[PDB]
């Protein structure tokens, strides 16, 4: 029917994408956004901060770009929770993320971690 | 059962269940049952901390000390970046345990003690006169910061300086005299308009 | 008078531009996908 | 769903129903024509709006009509 | 003749696979089983792109619309001489027997079918638009 | 399942696909496809939906006047209007870098603001304004009048406030009130506020709300209105010394007819257009008693109609039923009232360049190519909206049985014919100019500019002979001096009028030669060109040889398929489609005569037109690629400069348009396929796949894709031409 290939069946990267915590199921939704939101708001701080528009003066390159990225997290904290709210409206094991609360859960969490990044990526720079 | 004004009539979801009911939903934003509970709640929080706050602006005016809105550029004994990391890593957690406890019971608690009450005085009276007075709070401090943006001086100068000339010091002689002034007239005309139609 | 402060600009247009159309299109976005009883 | 039509000037010459991709009409009895048999359509709601039939039809004018009506996953013919 | 029932433990044309196959439709909305008897091994063209190679005996094969069943059929009957037939399965188990609906092929005419959607009038006969207007909904005047 | 958008129509709202929210979006005000829709409601949703139309109109005029008195120098350009730009508002762009910052401020603001080519300034500066007071006041007051109008619109929906279906038919009531009060009485408030503000404004008398219950607005106060001496009111006007805004020379009238323009502002006399609004309210009043509503005399319309039919039979029933047609058809009446006001707007466009009306208008380059543009698009855009409805009443309004024999009958018993004759005259219009214009470009490149075929336009020359100028040297009716028309307004409006336009320097009956004439053969191409595919898809809209029952699929269908040879564009909506095109290339060959024209005559250089006109590479060289010299120069690697929005514009249109082509050439089926491989990518991808789509993602529609393509292609071209007149008009002068 399908097609299978080395790298849909690898054993490596099944055991990888297992590893991730979207691919837990079985945690609380919350957790789980809160290390996505980490791992996303730490990456996130970079390029605002080394290519924004106040990246040549100093001693404000790093405030403007974690600012710009907090920005962005809660932009994206808003588009999960709207998303959570236009795609669970009725109706193994069912994972709990994919629900009302849990994705709500997991876009608050989300924000709470994205923020949490953003603010641990300013200071790795000090 | 008064209403929110002499003559009104409930929006067929706002029967009276709910503790200090008076059929005013005119967006129509608590058609949800489940919406209803969830802004009940937040109705409550927000009543909370506007009381909190406006007992606080209240107690800076009396004492002497800077106003509400220009505490925060005053220099304290800490520094303002160690003073956000704690703030949201202290009320992560409380807001954690507050929104677990509104999904078993339903009302506010604090910390793992969902019916938080070490007296024990909580009577179905109480709850409504807890709604009354952070309703009125909440104009109260949006009363205060419209002074503040204004006038500025502050609250309690505010009500001293009403006094001097009530019928020259006021809302309407200030500058955002016609605009409010119009918005009273409208809204004075409202009820007739709802009454009209039916 | 009706002349606005000098700081208006400063106020008004970024929330038209970014605050107002993000709740406008949140709104209808949850309006269009909500599914009838 | 679509709406497709069959008329009285029909033949009865089944070319409408060998062309359609996904068996909506069909040929039932009839004692209109000389070839005692007439186009129908009783599976509508699998119609895609190709109009293959009115292309198939000889009569003139056509004697299969078909009128894009609302659109659902089968008629749309999408196969996610 | 009787409505036949869906054998799900059918053997499958030998086929590699592809990328034109079953989506989550299949396993979220309905899908497609097509069913036919060959008298020998022989490779045919799905009509999700490839070659596949019939067995003798029973085949089974599943498709995402009905489109696809019926092109696989017009195959099989054009060039092989085949009479395959398909059901509609839903995620829940129901199968629905599809095509030939009475078990004669549409092209010829069988007893017992009762027409549907015909007007006893031509197109010129048709009513203008003005006396339809004001209906439930958009209304053209070939649906009265 | 089933989403709650759209509300109106159950089976859109079935559709799983993101073609239900593109549908629900276009087809929202399309009430008559509604689901459960009846007459009733129709009119009283339309109703509605006026009184919100208004509500924004009003709100937009009293945005403007706010945003001119907060961050304009309107209280500095009343007292320079020659050397002082206007200003629109004032910009906040967060983007902008230092030099735009220094490059935008100007017009003597304290930051970056835009140059205003609306026209408000003088129009409010002639109607009366003078501080930014009276534009606050005149910004609250309209805006209280949107919130009125917005709240009337709320209540006419509510019950015991809904009007019943009797009550909007009511056509000689309507008509009656129109002609009378919304007409007349409007007309002559606003002699009221010209005579009572305007004039005594003009001649440096301030009145205000304050004192003009004090202020008489002439010496003899209404003693000669009521005994008859009306004659007393246009004694002693404004001499040819008078300035504008001050006493110094200013007269006494009210109620003048001198004709001509003011020596100063180049206007229109501003006691001139309050006695013409004053005789055209009187003449409107009195045609508001026409029709009979409730007191026995008047007419009846149906009355009218059914009594004007030819003896001979050559109309055939003439005008009978033709009342029932129209009343009943909300269709015919969009299509009367969109020709109608279409062809009003091209007249304000001619009217408002050649006889400007606001003080200090005419010096406005900018304004005045901008006004002419703005209201020439708008025109085609209303016409071609008219045909539209034409041909959706055909489809469906028309009765057949209804209209038997009358007139509108007869139009689709002989639609080849029309439809044949507008295609012959297309052809040789299009023949000959081309030609012509092949030939003289084939001349001025071979070197023999004396070989080119240069016809003189001797009618049109004629016509401005007959109207007083005498350079042609005609001399007859207005032209001769001894003409009895010339000789009996010696005394009135013949003086002003003549010297006006025996002058060259302004817009008024222009010097036209062989060049006006060939692109007058190329407006008339274009013009029975679009009207050739909006009449014939009017007609051909119930049916034709190739789809006999079209009517039978709508307005707006796909196509009916790729049988009997191909149907694509077959509706008459695809016929209203083709006609957009040729609509803007019709604006645009207008807007590029007059912008070309009026650029060689501010430069002082006519003869550069009259030499470069007659042939198309002097259009592209000389009027196209040169006056795009500083427009494309508005940001280059030296710097940039205050046109470089105006450039950035340009570009930006040239970007819009080439998107429009995309949706224009490629069709439905191939995006289909690739968003079907799409589909496939995303639901094999890992943590992707765990967020999934609400609504199927499908192709766009092939109706939806014409409109689309179109809507690039028109924001493009108009983005594209309002840049480039507005950079060149300005950086010129
Ligand atoms: C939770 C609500 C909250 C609210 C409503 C305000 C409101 C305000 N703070 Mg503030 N603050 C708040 C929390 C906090 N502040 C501060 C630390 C400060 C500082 C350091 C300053 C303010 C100042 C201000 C004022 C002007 C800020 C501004 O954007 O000026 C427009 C520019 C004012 C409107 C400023 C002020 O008072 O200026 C006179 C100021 O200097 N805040 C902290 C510590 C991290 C807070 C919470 O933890
Ligand atoms: C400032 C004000 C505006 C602001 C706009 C702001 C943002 C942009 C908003 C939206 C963007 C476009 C969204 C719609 C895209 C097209 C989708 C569509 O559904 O498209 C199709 C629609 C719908 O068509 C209808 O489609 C219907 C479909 O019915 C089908 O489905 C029905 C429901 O199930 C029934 O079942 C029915 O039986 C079945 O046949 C019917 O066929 C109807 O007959 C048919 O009319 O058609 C149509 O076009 C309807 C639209 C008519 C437009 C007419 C004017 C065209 C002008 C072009 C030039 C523009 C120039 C702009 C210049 C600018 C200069 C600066
Ligand atoms: C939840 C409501 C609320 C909030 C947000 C604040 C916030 C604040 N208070 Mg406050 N206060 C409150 C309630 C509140 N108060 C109440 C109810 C009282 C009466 C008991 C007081 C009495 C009070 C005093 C006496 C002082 C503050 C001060 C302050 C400021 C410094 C914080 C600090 O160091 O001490 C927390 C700060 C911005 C200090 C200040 O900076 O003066 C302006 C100050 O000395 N508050
Ligand atoms: C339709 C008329 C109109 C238009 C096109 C504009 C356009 C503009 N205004 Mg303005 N404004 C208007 C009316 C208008 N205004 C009126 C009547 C007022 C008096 C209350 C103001 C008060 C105002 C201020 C104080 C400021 C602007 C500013 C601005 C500029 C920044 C963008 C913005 O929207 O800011 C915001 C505009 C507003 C908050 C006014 C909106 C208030 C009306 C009553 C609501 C309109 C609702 C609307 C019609 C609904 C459709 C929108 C959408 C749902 C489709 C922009 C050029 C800013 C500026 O100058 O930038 C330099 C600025 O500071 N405006
Ligand atoms: C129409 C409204 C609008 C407004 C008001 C802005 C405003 C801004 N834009 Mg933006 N932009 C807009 C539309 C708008 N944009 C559109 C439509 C596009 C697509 C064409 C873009 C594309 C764009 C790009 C590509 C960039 C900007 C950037 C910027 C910032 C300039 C950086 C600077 O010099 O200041 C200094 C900046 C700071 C001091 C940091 C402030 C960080 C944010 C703004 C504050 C915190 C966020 C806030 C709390 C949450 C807002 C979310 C809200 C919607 C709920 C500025 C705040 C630049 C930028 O983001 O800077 C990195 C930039 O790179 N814009
Ligand atoms: C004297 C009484 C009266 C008056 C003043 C009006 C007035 C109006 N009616 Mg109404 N009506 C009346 C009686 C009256 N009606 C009666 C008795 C009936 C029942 C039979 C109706 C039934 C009725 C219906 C069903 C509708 C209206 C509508 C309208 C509005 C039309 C909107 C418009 O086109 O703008 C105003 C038009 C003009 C001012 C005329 C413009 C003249 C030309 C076109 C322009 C030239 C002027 C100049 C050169 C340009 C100015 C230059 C510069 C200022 C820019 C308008 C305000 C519509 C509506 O509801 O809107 C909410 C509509 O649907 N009426
Ligand atoms: C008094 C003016 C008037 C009125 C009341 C109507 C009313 C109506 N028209 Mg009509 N029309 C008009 C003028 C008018 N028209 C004009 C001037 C034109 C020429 C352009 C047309 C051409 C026209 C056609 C071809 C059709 C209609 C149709 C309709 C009917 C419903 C469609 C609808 O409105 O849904 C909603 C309309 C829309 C959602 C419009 C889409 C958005 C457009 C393309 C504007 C895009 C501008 C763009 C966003 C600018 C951005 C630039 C910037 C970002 C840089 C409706 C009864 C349709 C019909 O009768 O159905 C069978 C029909 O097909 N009209
Ligand atoms: C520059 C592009 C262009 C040109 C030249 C035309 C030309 C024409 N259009 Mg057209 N149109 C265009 C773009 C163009 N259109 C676009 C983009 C659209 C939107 C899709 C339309 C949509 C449109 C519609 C809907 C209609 C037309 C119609 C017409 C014809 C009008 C009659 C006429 O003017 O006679 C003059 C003839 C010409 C200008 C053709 C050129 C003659 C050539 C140059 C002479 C032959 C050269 C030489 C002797 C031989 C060379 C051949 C070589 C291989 C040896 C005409 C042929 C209407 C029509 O058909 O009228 C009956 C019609 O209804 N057009
Ligand atoms: C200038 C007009 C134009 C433009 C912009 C495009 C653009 C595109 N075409 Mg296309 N095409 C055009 C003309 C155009 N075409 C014409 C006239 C035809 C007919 C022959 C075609 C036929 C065609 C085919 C057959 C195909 C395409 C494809 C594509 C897509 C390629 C993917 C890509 O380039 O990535 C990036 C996108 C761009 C570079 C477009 C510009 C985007 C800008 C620069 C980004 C601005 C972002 C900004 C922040 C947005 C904020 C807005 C604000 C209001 C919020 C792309 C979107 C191919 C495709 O499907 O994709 C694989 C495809 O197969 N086109
Ligand atoms: C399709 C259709 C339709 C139609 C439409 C149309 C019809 C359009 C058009 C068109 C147009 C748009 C037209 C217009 C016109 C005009 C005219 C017809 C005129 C005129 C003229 C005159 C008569 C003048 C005279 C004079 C002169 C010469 C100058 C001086 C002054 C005087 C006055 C002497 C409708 C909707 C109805 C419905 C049905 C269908
Ligand atoms: S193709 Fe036409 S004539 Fe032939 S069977 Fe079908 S409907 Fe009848
Ligand atoms: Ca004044």
């Amino acid at each position: 029917g399908m097609l299978e290939t080395p790298v849909t069946s690898a054993p490596i990267v099944a055991t990888y994408l297992s590893n991730l915590p979207a691919y837990r199921t079985g945690v609380a939704p919350v957790l789980r956004g809160v290390e996505i939101g980490l791992a996303h708001g730490f990456l996130l701080a970079g390029p605002f901060i080394k290519l924004g528009p106040l990246r040549n003066v100093p001693e404000t390159a790093e405030i403007a770009g974690s600012l710009s990225a907090a920005g962005l997290v809660l932009i994206l904290a808003l588009c999960l929770s709207i998303y959570g709210s236009a795609q669970f409206q009725s109706t193994v094991a069912r994972d709990p993320l994919f629900s009302a609360d849990g994705w709500s859960e997991f876009a608050a969490g989300f924000l709470v971690g994205g923020e949490a990044g953003v603010a641990w990526a300013y200071v790795c720079t000090q | 059962r008064p209403m929110w004004y002499p003559g009104a009539t409930a929006p067929a979801h706002l029967d009276g269940s709910m503790l200090g009911d008076y059929g005013f939903d005119p967006l129509r934003l608590g058609v949800n049952k489940d919406n209803l509970k969830w802004f009940r709640e937040a109705e409550l929080t927000n009543g909370r901390w506007a009381m909190a706050a406006v007992v606080g602006i209240l107690f800076t005016d009396a004492v002497g000390l800077p106003k509400f809105w220009t505490a925060g550029a005053e220099k304290y004994a800490l520094d303002n970046q160690t003073l956000a990391l704690i703030e949201v890593a202290v009320f992560a957690v409380l807001e954690g345990k507050r929104y677990e406890i509104y999904k078993k019971t339903g009302e506010t608690g604090f910390l793992s003690f969902a019916p938080f009450d070490p007296m024990g005085m909580k009577s179905e009276e109480m709850k409504l006169k807890e709604l009354k007075n952070g309703r009125l709070a909440m104009l109260a401090f949006l009363g205060f910061c419209s002074q503040a943006a204004v006038y500025g001086k502050g609250p309690i100068e505010t009500l001293q300086l009403h006094l001097a000339d009530p019928g020259h010091n006021n809302i309407y002689t200030s500058s955002v005299g016609p605009e409010t002034a119009v918005t009273v007239a409208v809204l004075c005309v409202l009820p007739m308009i709802i009454e009209a139609t039916k | 008078p009706f002349v606005p402060p000098s700081w208006a600009p400063s106020v008004f247009v970024p929330l038209t531009g970014l605050v107002l159309p993000a709740i406008a299109m949140a709104t209808l976005f949850v309006y269009i996908e909500k599914e009838a009883p | 769903a679509h709406i497709v039509k069959i008329y009285d000037t029909c033949i009865g010459c089944t070319q409408c129903v060998r062309a359609c991709p996904l068996d909506v009409l069909e040929m039932v009895p009839w004692d209109g024509c000389k070839a005692s048999q007439m186009a129908s359509a009783p599976r509508t709601e699998d119609c895609v709006g190709c109009k293959r039939c009115e292309t198939a039809c000889p009569t003139d004018f056509l004697s299969v009509r078909v009128y894009l009506g609302s659109e659902s996953t089968r008629s749309m013919g999408l196969s996610y | 003749w009787t409505v036949p029932t869906l054998n799900p433990d059918t053997p499958s044309p030998i086929f590699g696979g592809s990328t034109g196959g079953l989506l989550r439709k299949a396993q979220t909305e309905e899908f497609y089983v097509i069913t036919w008897e060959a008298k020998k091994e022989q490779i045919f063209e799905m009509p999700t792109g490839g070659a596949a190679i019939m067995r003798q005996g029973p085949n089974l094969l599943k498709f995402g619309k009905k489109e696809q069943c019926l092109a696989l059929t017009t195959q099989l009957r054009n060039k092989f001489k085949l009479t395959p037939c398909f059901y509609r399965v839903f995620p829940d188990g129901k199968v629905q027997y599809l095509h030939p609906a009475d078990g004669v092929y549409p092209e010829k005419v069988n007893a017992g079918r009762v027409g549907a959607n015909q007007n006893m009038r031509r197109i010129g006969q048709n009513v203008n638009p003005i006396k339809v207007k004001f209906s439930g909904r958009m209304m053209s005047p070939a649906e009265i | 399942a089933t989403k709650l958008f759209p509300k109106f129509s159950q089976g859109l709202a079935q559709d799983p696909t993101t073609r239900r929210i593109w549908y629900g979006l276009a087809m929202a005000h399309d009430f008559e496809s509604h689901d459960g829709m009846t007459e009733e409601n129709l009119y009283q949703k339309i109703f509605a939906s006026h009184f919100g139309q208004l509500s924004i109109i009003f709100l937009w005029t009293s945005g403007n006047l706010f945003h001119v008195a907060w961050q304009g120098n309107f209280e500095q350009w009343v007292t320079d209007p020659v050397h002082i730009r206007p200003i629109a508002h004032a910009i906040w762009d967060p983007h902008f870098g230092q030099p735009a910052v220094e490059a935008f401020t100007r017009g003597g603001a304290s930051g970056p603001v835009n140059i205003s080519t609306s026209g408000v300034y003088q129009w409010w500066y002639t109607i009366g304004m003078r501080t930014n007071q009276d534009l606050y006041v005149g910004s609250v007051f309209l805006a209280l009048v949107s919130a009125i109008f917005l709240f009337a619109g709320w209540l006419h929906l509510q019950p015991n406030f809904q009007p019943s279906l009797s009550w909007f038919k009511d056509a000689e009531s309507r008509l009656n009130h129109h002609l009378s009060g919304l007409f007349g009485v409007s007309s002559l408030a606003w002699t009221g506020h010209l005579v009572h503000v305007a004039i005594p404004e003009s001649r440096g008398q301030h009145v205000g709300w304050d004192n003009f219950l004090s202020v008489l607005p002439h010496p003899q106060g209404l003693t000669p209105f009521f005994t008859g001496n009306w004659a007393a009111y246009a004694q002693s006007p404004d001499t040819a010394s008078h300035v504008f805004g001050t006493a110094q020379g200013s007269g006494q009238a009210i109620l003048t007819f001198l004709g001509g323009f003011h020596p100063q502002t180049q206007s229109l006399w501003l006691t001139d257009m309050a006695h013409h609004h004053l005789a055209i309210a009187v003449i409107f009043i009195v045609a508001g008693h026409m029709y009979r509503t409730n007191f026995g005399i008047g007419h009846r319309m149906q009355a009218i109609l059914e009594a004007h039919t030819p003896p001979s039979g050559s109309l055939g029933a003439g005008h009978k039923g033709l009342f029932d047609t129209v009343n009943n058809s909300l269709h015919f009446q969009l299509g009367l009232a969109l020709a109608s006001v279409g062809t009003i707007t091209s007249l304000v466009a001619q009217h408002m360049y050649s006889l400007p009306p606001y003080a200090f208008q005419a010096i406005d380059f900018t304004t005045q190519a901008a006004l002419y543009t703005h209201h020439q698009y708008i025109a085609g855009f209303i016409m071609c909206g008219a045909f539209a409805h034409g041909a959706i009443f055909f489809i469906r309004d028309y009765d057949p049985e209804q209209n038997k024999g009358n007139v509108l009958a007869r139009m689709l018993d002989h639609k080849e014919a029309l439809i044949s004759h507008l295609s012959w005259v297309s052809l040789f219009l299009g023949f000959h100019t081309l030609g012509l214009y092949v030939h003289n470009d084939v001349m001025q490149a071979f070197g023999t500019p004396e070989k080119q075929i240069l016809i003189e336009p001797v009618f049109a020359q004629w016509i401005q002979a007959a109207h007083g100028k005498a350079l042609y040297g005609f001399d007859f009716l207005l032209s001769s001096k001894t003409s009895a028309a010339f000789a009996n307004g010696q005394s009135l409006w013949l003086p002003g009028w003549l010297d006006a336009i025996n002058n060259n320097q302004n817009s008024l009956f222009l010097t036209i030669g062989p060049g006006d004439f060939l692109v007058h053969h190329a407006i008339a191409l274009g013009l029975h060109t679009t009207t050739l595919i909006l009449v014939k898809g009017a007609l051909d809209a119930r049916g034709s040889k190739l789809m006999p029952d079209k009517k039978d699929f709508g307005y707006s269908f796909p196509c009916d398929g790729p049988g009997r040879g191909g149907t694509c564009d077959i509706s008459a909506y695809d016929a209203f489609y083709l006609a957009v095109f040729w609509m803007l290339n019709t604006i645009g060959w207008v807007t590029f005569y007059w912008h070309w024209k009026h650029l060689t005559l501010w430069q002082g250089n006519v003869a550069q037109f009259d030499e470069s006109s007659t042939y198309l590479m002097g259009w592209l060289r000389d009027y196209l690629w040169l006056n795009s010299s500083q427009l494309i120069n508005g940001y280059n690697p030296f710097g940039m400069n205050s046109l470089s929005v105006w450039a950035w514009t340009f570009l930006f249109g040239h970007l819009i348009y080439a998107t429009g082509f995309m949706f224009l050439i490629s069709w439905r089926g191939y995006w289909q396929e690739l968003i079907e491989t799409l589909v496939w990518a995303h639901e094999k991808t890992p943590l992707a796949n765990l967020v999934y789509w609400k609504d199927k993602p499908v192709a766009l529609s092939i109706v939806q894709a014409r409109l689309v393509g179109l809507a690039h292609f028109s924001v493009g071209y108009i983005f594209t031409y309002a840049a480039f007149l507005i950079a060149s008009t300005s950086g010129r002068f």
